[PDB]
């Protein structure tokens, strides 16, 4: 019932990440969990995002990319350990 | 020959703090203070709840320095043999930083037999409802859950304290804290540096 | 109905400090400046030597702060791939710490063109002492020490809105954000890596 | 010439050590390095002291392990790898 959102800058903020969403018609943002390095608390580049509406999740999957949050294209992808492993590896640049 | 009268040094460049023998200071056992939170995860259950109605938490801690053998010591309170906290605590909504501090100091310690705070030494922010706290606000965080502000509490020449029976008032010399986060945590253990700017006087 | 002006606070209780976008700052180049020393061990020799003639060594270093993405960045003089250092260095016997640092900034980052350049240095942020003629430095003087070999003092240097600087052709200049440095003794050293904290007390504005 | 003075407190400065031998009237001390914890700079409680006179070395070896520095009897020995270990065993 939840997704992953990545290819985000380390400065894309829960708040503004929300601005993007609301402005799709999706108004049920259930928590907003960013992934981060404990050492220094820096955004790992991807946040786990929840949503009660299992329809809007498509309204994001399709609509969120092709919008630009700070010149980067979002990457909404269903939750999964090989996406988990997909993003964790990407934060190594 | 004639020397010229030194000019006033801005406190921002030269802060001079008076330190006294740690032996000047003593404690009288007092009524034992429990902690408001019960288990290890009741504090965040409480943090969430408060942040909703109250908003971001504002914690403050006082750093009280004494000296022995020509080396600064910081007054910690331990309980078990593995737990050290600075005196302080949550502020009330709309309460002043310092005034509140005095209230907490006087609360946790303080003379029942009948506080100078002029300096800020640090800030620590807790981005989420979890353990880690940082000396800054990570760029992706807009609303941090807790703000911890630390002050240098200039101690009087002599003082009697009231250590709640369950606590132990110890005086930690700098080198015990330095580079020893495993022992005292990232805040406490970063005090030696945080204190180095002060020009200390060993009375 | 009318707003109350927030009166100023004591400098010792809240220091508001003005940060500007890295872009406000333009950075040219100048004559490659090699170190006054060379080869690891050699310096310590000189220190043993200087400690006799002049006495304890007095190093000063300035910490220049910019902000990007609402997050302070400390300007660092990189050298090679893994050597960073704060701009600064030794004072000359009997010299005002600050007039000396100023003199080291112009010396180290001076705008070749018009040298009418002033630094606002009004905050010391830490001291570090080197007990023996060795690497170790601690933010304090260990009980068993009377005559330290070197004293290092750091001053926050306030940049004005815009200003043009110049790097020695042999050096690169980076703007390390705080989290790069936090708990990163390996990458940046005991001193530099403790700046995040040492700056955490300043009230930063991001223009 | 060099020795190992130890079994002294971690606040026993160098000067106030020099002043202990200036009581035995030597004044030869050439160098004095201390042994400390790299991690925090604290004193391990013993130092290799450099002296320039073979003779006085006797005075040290012989005498001051009878003076009460800050309450401790200095433990003077020659500079040997097997001696060092007993001193660093005192850190523990």
């Amino acid at each position: 019932i939840a997704l992953y959102i990545g290819n985000l800058t380390w400065w894309t903020t829960d708040e503004d990440l929300t601005e993007a969403v609301h402005s799709l018609g999706v108004n049920d943002i259930l928590e907003i969990k960013f992934f981060e390095n404990r050492a220094n608390g820096q955004s790992k580049g991807f946040a786990l995002v929840g949503v009660g509406s299992e329809a809007s999740s498509k309204k994001l999957m399709d609509l969120l990319p092709k919008r630009e949050l700070h010149g980067q294209n979002p990457v909404v992808t269903p939750v999964n350990k090989q996406f988990l492993s997909q993003f964790e590896m990407q934060s190594r640049k | 020959g004639n020397k010229y009268i030194q000019q006033t040094k801005p406190l921002t460049l030269e802060r001079t703090i008076n330190l006294y023998p740690l032996t000047n200071y003593t404690f009288g056992t007092k009524e034992p203070l429990y902690e408001k939170d019960s288990s290890v995860a009741a504090r965040f259950q409480r943090m969430r709840e408060e942040f909703d109605k109250i908003g971001m938490r504002r914690t403050v801690e006082g750093v009280l320095i004494v000296h022995e053998h020509r080396l600064p010591h910081v007054l910690l309170l331990q309980l078990g043999t593995t737990f050290f906290k600075l005196p302080g605590g949550e502020l009330n909504p709309g309460e002043d930083e310092v005034e509140g501090l005095k209230r907490l100091m006087t609360e946790i310690l303080g003379r029942q037999d009948g506080w100078v705070i002029d300096d800020c030494i640090g800030n620590w922010w807790r981005p989420n409802f979890e353990p880690p706290q940082y000396p800054y606000i990570p760029a992706h965080i807009t609303k941090p859950k807790e703000h911890k502000k630390l002050f240098l509490v200039q101690l009087q020449e002599k003082a009697l304290f009231a250590v709640p029976k369950n606590y132990k008032l110890v005086a930690a010399p700098l080198f015990e804290l330095y580079d020893n986060a495993p022992g005292y945590g990232p805040i406490i253990s970063s005090l030696p540096q945080l204190l180095s700017r002060f020009n200390f006087i060993y009375n």
